[PDB]
């Protein structure tokens, strides 16, 4: 029932820490009650990293660490290095906070009760046919989600942000207008241009983010679209005048 | 002539003055008159006797918000008890009306009405920051579009006015946050009383112990069946005002907005004395009711880089929040779940 654990006298907490040293997921509930708040940071900081089953416990981990950390004696520079290596870990999962209601429920899915997701496993699910909402948000986010993988994943990066753009552009309705019509001034209520404008104003280089326009089209994910002319044109004419629009 | 109480004399006797003396001299009257019938008929001699009104009631208004020569000490953290409306505070409910009785002034009543009730608030009188919200008339939100639409206001949408109505809203779901709790807390200490058992009973006793358990049954579980019921409304009210919209509670979203100092001082200590301590009260709320994974789920609320709570408590008090949260997270290992309420495998 262990609440008596932690209860003990402060005599034997030389001896309580040197046994907990064997369940890390009782140690800081004792770093805590001796105001040992610098180990306490670290030990739920590793729980947080350890606890996949769980995404909201890895949240309340997290917020227990961090609010150890924001309670702890630090110096001024380890505190805003242990603030910033536990930021970047709330940015991560703020993409799996940040899942629509519609794709969550469509897969039956509880926040609540869901594992942790890996990078890889979150595009997948922002890109998919069930997130009949997706838009140049979510298809940011699921480019934001490749620089958040590891150099030992057997995951080619590249077919990713290919299958990303693949999908954004299946998700835009490449039909022909009445024939009157610019496709310039058309596509640009496309979530396709809308992530490549998003790409210009948050500062990257489109002449060396992106795939090339031979070999998008040689993609087969597009299905249906590599038999339009249409889409060829509109998607070579947007290229042109994205990628020049930066030289 | 204020001394013998102004009837119909002092407006042409004060419009005889440059505006600034006119406007403070008519003040200084109308500071005096508690007469409701009176206080409508000596605005319309004024409006008679072409004076400045709207800045002699604006006047009124903060003088009598001015007398208060008290500065927001931090001592007065201290439990007060039956600290209810006086005669002092009456004095400035009994203010608003001179900025209510014409149009033309129902976004000065709400933007004086929002200082009053910060006043009230952080000095912890809830029913009489509900008097001033009474006194503040429920079309007054609409009233300030209407008179931006026909002709135009201090700006095509004030940067006053925008953030003091979601000051307003922001108050209104704070008074919203301690009502349904005020009315959850007389409900939570009616409980009823379990039939003690009498010591070697007779049949008969037996019997009348029979028919008082098989009352209580019924008693505590219709008890039960309204706790449960106000624990949502209090938890919705609640979670209303710590995850309040985007700026967040008693925070603006104008940076187009002329500085008011009072304010922003008054806004930054209110969301230090209210925001702490109803995080306080939904714990107990959550923990008395046994709801103990959402005792802890207020960690990842607080720690929030959308709301950023963790910037309006001391750490003296995230240390008692620490305190709490493990309250409830020993009430689930003694439920036999994990230290943070999730099924145990084996």
């Amino acid at each position: 029932k262990r609440g008596k654990l932690l209860s003990q006298p402060i005599s034997q907490h030389g001896q309580l820490a040197n046994f907990l040293q064997a369940h890390e997921h009782l140690s800081w509930l004792h770093e805590i009650n001796s105001q040992e708040l610098e180990k306490a940071h670290a030990t739920l900081l590793g729980l947080a990293n350890m606890e996949t089953r769980y995404f909201a416990k890895k949240k309340t981990l997290l917020g227990l660490s961090k609010l150890a950390a924001l309670a702890s004696d630090f110096s001024e520079d380890m505190l805003q290095e242990k603030i910033e290596e536990m930021a970047e870990q709330e940015r991560f999962l703020l993409h799996q906070e940040t899942l629509p209601e519609q794709l969550l429920a469509e897969k039956q899915l509880n926040l609540s009760a869901m594992p942790v997701l890996t990078a890889p496993q979150l595009i997948g699910l922002y890109i998919c046919e069930e997130n009949r909402r997706a838009n140049e948000y979510d298809f940011k986010k699921a480019l934001d989600l490749l620089e958040y993988i590891d150099e030992e994943e057997d995951i080619n990066i590249n077919d990713l942000k290919l299958e990303i753009l693949c999908k954004a552009l299946q998700r835009d309705n490449w039909s022909s207008s009445d024939g009157k019509d610019d496709p310039i001034e058309v596509s640009k209520d496309s979530i396709f241009v809308k992530i490549l404008q998003k790409l210009l104003k948050d500062g990257i280089q489109l002449s060396e983010y992106l795939p090339e326009v031979k070999d998008l089209l040689q993609a087969d994910q597009l299905g249906s679209l590599k038999s339009n002319p249409y889409f060829e044109f509109v998607l070579k004419a947007n290229y042109e005048y994205y990628v020049q629009g930066q030289i | 002539l204020i001394r013998e109480k102004h009837t119909n004399l002092i407006a042409f006797y004060t419009c005889h003055l440059p505006q600034d003396l006119a406007v403070a001299q008519y003040a200084l009257f109308l500071e005096s008159v508690t007469e409701f019938e009176q206080r409508h008929h000596c605005l319309e001699l004024a409006k008679e006797a072409d004076l400045d009104v709207a800045t002699i009631t604006k006047t009124v208004v903060e003088n009598i918000r001015k007398k208060d020569n008290g500065e927001f000490s931090h001592h007065d953290l201290a439990p007060a008890l039956d600290t209810g409306t006086t005669e002092e505070d009456r004095l400035k409910i009994d203010v608003i009306d001179w900025l209510v009785f014409d149009p033309a002034q129902r976004a000065e009543a709400l933007k004086q009405g929002n200082a009053i009730m910060r006043k009230f608030l952080a000095s912890k009188k809830h029913e009489a920051a509900k008097e001033v919200f009474v006194k503040i008339p429920q079309d007054s939100i609409a009233e300030i579009y209407n008179q931006c639409e026909e002709q135009g206001m201090e700006s095509p949408l004030p940067a006053e006015d925008d953030n003091a109505i979601r000051e307003h809203l922001c108050i209104r779901a704070y008074l919203e946050a301690h009502e349904t709790f005020n009315e959850w807390f007389k409900h939570m200490n009616s409980v009823p009383q379990k039939p003690a058992l009498i010591p070697q009973p007779t049949f008969t006793e037996k019997v009348a112990h029979e028919h008082k358990e098989k009352k209580y049954e019924m008693d505590f579980g219709i008890w039960k069946g309204h706790l449960d019921a106000l624990t949502a409304d209090v938890k919705e009210k609640m979670y209303n005002v710590l995850l309040f919209v985007d700026g967040g509670w008693m925070v603006d979203v104008r940076e187009d907005a002329k500085e008011d100092h009072e304010r922003t001082h008054q806004m930054v200590l209110l969301r230090k004395l209210c925001l702490p301590m109803l995080c306080f009260l939904l714990h107990t709320i959550l923990h008395s009711t046994g709801q103990y994974q959402e005792c802890l789920q207020l960690a990842d609320m607080v720690s929030s880089e959308r709301h950023k709570l963790y910037l309006v408590f001391s750490k003296e008090e995230l240390r008692k929040l620490l305190q709490k949260l493990r309250e409830s997270s020993l009430m689930l290992l003694d439920q036999g779940l994990d230290p943070l309420g999730y099924e145990i495998q084996l």
